[PDB]
């Protein structure tokens, strides 16, 4: 079977910046040999055919050379809808195979998280449990750090967080950090703060709620 | 317009089949084949097989043979794909796709297997605070311990889209999954316009509309 | 070194400057071990005695007819012709390419298994060919082909044209070919050996003679012929189709032996075939005035 | 058979044929299948046979993803009425592994040379029977 190896795993750029990205084939398999995309939550899309061939629609900041074992994939002035993971493919014979993918991230400038604090629902304390939410909207880059403090202490062991992947308009990231805890917990409890630390905040951002208030 | 329409997702118990269908519309069905592919969560592309629609000749990755059956149905143009004694290995995305080089492809469908029961998402509102920007406020809905993924969030039944961030599941120690949608709106509008998370999960056949209001 | 025919051998050589070239064995064809000598040519020079003559062949001056003699009588004859191999590749410096590499061309005038093929060459002395041919390689058929010989002679700097004819020895014009004629052309000048060949379908070189009898009958003409006598018969089976022009948007097309056309003064209407089935090549104009 | 319609027919499966032309196991009609003047003045039916046999091999081949597979086939091509035309023929006279994608643009230059020498016999065939039967 050909194994196609992708370099590099993850690349970061700048807008406006010139890309290329590699795709060696353990075989020759002269110019059968694709390119696509695969933004989150999206089915592959192809870019480039046979190597070097254009397709209807896509851009033509994308062009595609070599031929036999080693090819390359250029993206002339990269765009923010860039981001998303490259494959290349072995069309040529049994059976297809695919690269592992280039994982492209677009650089912006340093944009600090929105804070927003949210209380469980009366409807889920009901049932035994209270999440307590904190969102982080639209910022870069993806580290950030949230940590939470119930009656000003801090907590640990109590709280998940998940990131989107990079937005596709404005390079940013969001993030949801939940603080899950037991109804009598929470019930004893008034003060629910998170607080976030980023490189874009020159000092910790609090949002904070007063339990049933 | 081309459309390769898969059918939706399933949980599966190990050991059993599973058939899956790619429904075909705007080109001549035995044109092309059909191609099946196999991507496991946040992982790499493998090449399952294909079927020739015209003559029902199909070609099999070696390493899927006798694991995955291709057949298709010229009359309604439909190519269906059955997964044999599955395990938790076979758990992934399975695409449908035509000829590689038209760039077709059907939107994916996700097999869980697993011997644990399906679980219907609780759906709670995170309500936007009396308390907001800057002239934005932001709102949501928790979507709670729900087996197997995905579920699917809307707002206002499609018709808001801008500004909405649907988180990526969390598995927890129950077992069960659970993820937040949340939508940044103009604060102006807390008072007139209604907001409504939309939530399907097609594997326990649950619909939840959740209107998010400002509390009391 | 190899046989071309009785009595005729190829060295091959790879040739750059400084030889190393081939050992070559001659052995005089005589039961007689004594006495023997060796001359080359048309020389009476003795270049060697015995019953063997061993020659390192790296040149021209090194080919050429060997004789060996005993008693003043001569006994046998071993000509050595040399094939060169320069950079990994046999020369074909005798014939003039035609396309890439396309040495000889051949056409046939009918489907019958018979067909023509002409080379082209600047040289004017010193030279024969050889012509073999079959259909297919692997348990070949018989074709059978006649000697090559000079055709014509045009200037530049002159050029010499050659032509040889060939017939497939149990042919059967109305079916399917599957395999194709090889032809294989043993170019020889001076002592300088080369090699030739093509290899086609017979069905993808008809090239039918021009019409018969064209004639005109005014009334505005009809334009009237006839399939050419050579053509494949029976002429239902064999169908052309032909091409009418006219000639001092101008083309008319038809399966027919005649064609109603608008006869200007001074003109000639010309008429040319083809297969009608297959796009193989239009025959020669054939011109009657108008 | 219908003689003038299967002439009409493969007549328009040698145009077929040539319309696509680019710049340059297996039925055959062989010498032995009686498909000549003479040996179908004596019984046509050998030959109308194996014009039958041929006609179903080549329309399985078109049908086959050699030719629907990849590299795919141009949406001007003549491969679609090819295969209607074969069929329809077939019709008249009587009412295969997977391919390498490297190798298919050969494969199917070599058939549809193959097919076009093919058709012609046939077109022959139906004419001469046409005119004379």
């Amino acid at each position: 079977d050909i194994v196609m190896t992708q370099s590099p795993a993850t690349l970061s750029v700048t807008p406006g910046d010139r890309v290329s990205l590699s795709c060696r084939a353990s075989q020759s398999i002269s110019d059968y040999l694709h390119w696509y995309r695969q933004k989150s939550h999206e089915s592959p899309r192809l870019l480039i055919k046979y190597a070097s061939q254009s397709i209807s629609g896509i851009p033509s900041r994308f062009s595609g050379s070599g031929s036999g074992s080693d090819f390359t994939l250029s993206i002339n002035s990269v765009e923010p809808e860039d981001v998303g993971v490259y494959y290349c493919q072995n069309g040529h014979s049994f059976p297809f195979t695919f690269g592992s993918g280039t994982k492209l991230e677009i650089k912006r400038t340093v944009a600090a998280p929105s804070v927003f604090i949210f209380p469980p629902s009366d409807e889920q304390l009901k049932s035994g449990t209270a999440s307590v939410v904190c969102l982080l909207n639209n910022f870069y880059p993806r580290e950030a750090k949230v940590q939470w403090k119930v009656d000003n202490a801090l907590q640990s062991g109590n709280s998940q967080e998940s990131v989107t992947e990079q937005d596709s308009k404005d390079s940013t990231y969001s993030l949801s950090s939940t603080l899950t805890l037991s109804k009598a917990d929470y019930e004893k409890h008034k003060v629910y703060a998170c607080e976030v630390t980023h490189q874009g905040l020159s000092s910790p951002v609090t949002k904070s709620f007063n339990r049933g208030e | 317009e081309v459309q390769l329409q898969q059918s939706g997702p399933e949980l599966v118990k190990p050991g059993a089949s599973v058939k899956m269908s790619c429904k075909a519309s705007g080109y001549t069905f035995t044109s092309n084949v059909m191609h099946w592919v196999k991507q496991k969560p946040g992982q790499g592309l493998e090449w399952i097989g294909y079927i020739n629609p015209y003559n029902d000749g199909t070609k099999y990755n070696e390493k899927f043979k006798g694991k995955a059956t291709l057949t298709s149905d010229k009359s309604s143009s439909t190519a269906y794909m059955e997964l044999s004694s599955l395990t938790s290995e076979d758990s992934a995305v399975y695409y449908c796709a035509r000829n590689w080089d038209v760039a077709y492809w059907g939107q994916g469908t996700l097999v869980t297997v697993s011997a644990a029961s399906t679980k219907g998402p609780s759906v709670f509102p995170l309500a936007p605070s009396s308390k907001t920007s800057g002239g934005t406020a932001a709102l949501g809905c928790l979507v709670k311990d729900y087996f197997p993924e995905p579920v699917t969030v809307s707002w206002n039944s499609g018709a808001l889209t801008s500004g909405v961030h649907t988180f990526p599941a969390v598995l927890q120690s129950s077992g069960l999954y659970s993820l937040s949608s949340v939508v940044t709106v103009p604060s102006s509008s807390l008072g007139t316009q209604t907001y409504i998370c939309n939530v399907n999960h097609k594997p326990s056949n649950t619909k939840v509309d959740k209107k998010v209001e400002p509390k009391s | 070194i190899w046989e071309l025919k009785k009595d005729v051998y190829v060295v091959e050589l790879d040739w750059y400057p400084d030889a190393p070239g081939e050992m070559v064995v001659l052995t005089c064809d005589t039961p007689e071990e004594d006495g023997i000598t060796w001359t080359l040519d048309q020389s009476s020079e003795v270049l060697g005695s015995g019953k063997t003559l061993t020659i390192q062949v790296k040149e021209f001056g090194d080919a050429g007819q060997y004789t060996c003699h005993k008693g003043g009588e001569v006994l046998s004859h071993s000509l050595l012709l040399l094939h060169k191999k320069e950079d990994g590749i046999w020369s074909t410096d005798i014939l003039k390419d035609q396309k890439n590499k396309t040495f000889l061309r051949c056409e046939a005038k009918n489907y019958s298994g018979r067909f023509t093929c002409w080379w082209l060459t600047t040289i004017s002395t010193d030279l024969t060919f050889s012509v073999k041919s079959s259909r297919g390689s692997s348990d070949p058929q018989g074709v059978t082909c006649g000697a090559a010989t000079l055709s014509a002679e045009r200037v530049r700097n002159k050029e010499y044209e050659y032509s040889v004819e060939c017939q497939e020895d149990s042919a059967c014009p109305a079916a399917e070919e599957s395999l194709p004629i090889e032809v294989m052309v043993d170019a020889v000048h001076k002592l300088k050996y080369e090699q030739y060949t093509s290899s086609f379908f017979i069905r993808d070189i008809i090239k039918p003679d021009p019409p018969k009898n064209l004639q005109l009958k005014p009334l505005q003409v009809e334009v009237s012929w006839e399939y050419p006598d050579t053509w494949s018969t029976p002429h239902s089976y064999f169908s052309l189709t032909f091409c009418v022009q006219v000639q001092g948007k101008d083309r008319v097309f038809t399966d027919k032996t005649s064609a109603t056309v608008i006869c200007r003064k001074n003109a000639s209407i010309s008429v040319r075939a083809q297969d009608r089935y297959y796009s193989s090549s239009w025959s020669e104009w054939a011109s009657v005035p108008c | 058979p219908a003689w003038t319609q299967c002439q009409q027919l493969s007549q328009k499966l040698c145009t077929l044929a040539w319309s696509a032309h680019p710049l340059v196991d297996v039925p055959h009609i062989q010498c032995g299948d009686g498909c000549d003047p003479q040996g179908l003045r004596d019984n046509s039916q050998f030959c109308l046979q194996r014009i039958h046999q041929g006609l179903i091999f080549y329309e399985k081949l078109l049908g086959s993803d050699i030719f629907t597979g990849e590299p795919s086939l141009l949406p001007d091509s003549p491969v679609g009425q090819l295969h209607a035309s074969l069929l329809g023929l077939s019709q008249l006279l009587q009412p295969l592994s997977p391919s390498q994608p490297w190798q298919r643009l050969l494969l199917r230059f070599k058939i549809l040379r193959s097919l076009q020498a093919f058709v012609a016999v046939a077109a022959r065939v139906f004419a001469h029977g046409a005119a004379t039967l």
